[PDB]
């Protein structure tokens, strides 16, 4: 935040530091939380009408 | 799946085929079968001219 500075009521009309707003950037990362699995098409059919 | 379908959860429904092809020919029984006589008595009496 900027500084507040005082001057005598009729004094040097000065300039004081302003707040330094800053840009923050993240990225939706280029990495995955993933579950990779393979199912043989037999196991889908061998256990479609053949599952308890 | 590779692990998500255990053997014990797979029913393995069978072909409705029972395989008894055993000896069932009874031709000697087949002869003289549809003419079996069911007596109310335990004995069978009949004559025989022997001379």
């Amino acid at each position: 935040q900027g500084v507040v500075g005082g001057r005598t009521r009729t004094g040097a009309l000065a300039n004081d530091t302003q707040g330094t707003i800053k840009g923050a950037s993240l990225s939706v990362p280029d990495y995955y939380i993933k579950h990779q699995f393979d199912v043989g098409k037999d196991e889908i059919v061998n256990s479609d009408a053949t599952g308890k | 799946l590779t692990n998500l379908t255990p053997t014990e959860l797979l029913a393995n429904k069978a072909v409705d085929y029972l395989a008894n092809s055993f000896l069932v020919e009874t031709p000697m029984l087949g002869l003289l079968a549809n003419r079996v006589i069911n007596q109310k008595q335990k004995a069978i009496e009949w004559g025989a001219k022997v001379a």
